[PDB]
């Protein structure tokens, strides 16, 4: 009841109480990361993946 | 000389392989804030590298 906000070990907010009515959790991380290119090679053909 | 014999068996451990660890400098760095990748891109392509 008296925590609010929460953290992690990296001090990134993970969970936090609701303000307004209906107290329930909060944000989770998204997707990202780095789009990788599959080639089967220029001279072949021109399809990529 | 000797006259008997001793079949004996020993162990040895040896990596070969460790953690394939793939960090995402544009999330670790400037996470979603607009004007601190713009102020990042200015030192160069270093998150390429």
């Amino acid at each position: 009841p008296f925590q609010q906000f929460g953290r992690d070990v990296s001090d990134f907010t993970d969970s936090v109480r609701d303000p307004k009515t209906s107290e329930i959790l909060d944000i989770s991380p998204c997707a990202f990361g780095g789009v990788s290119v599959i080639t089967p090679g220029t001279n072949a053909s021109s399809e990529v993946a | 000389i000797p006259t008997n014999f001793s079949i004996s068996i020993t162990t040895e451990v040896m990596p070969v392989s460790m953690a394939k660890t793939s960090v995402d400098c544009n999330m670790y760095i400037c996470g979603d804030s607009t004007e601190c990748a713009n102020l990042l891109l200015q030192y160069g392509s270093f998150c390429t590298q």
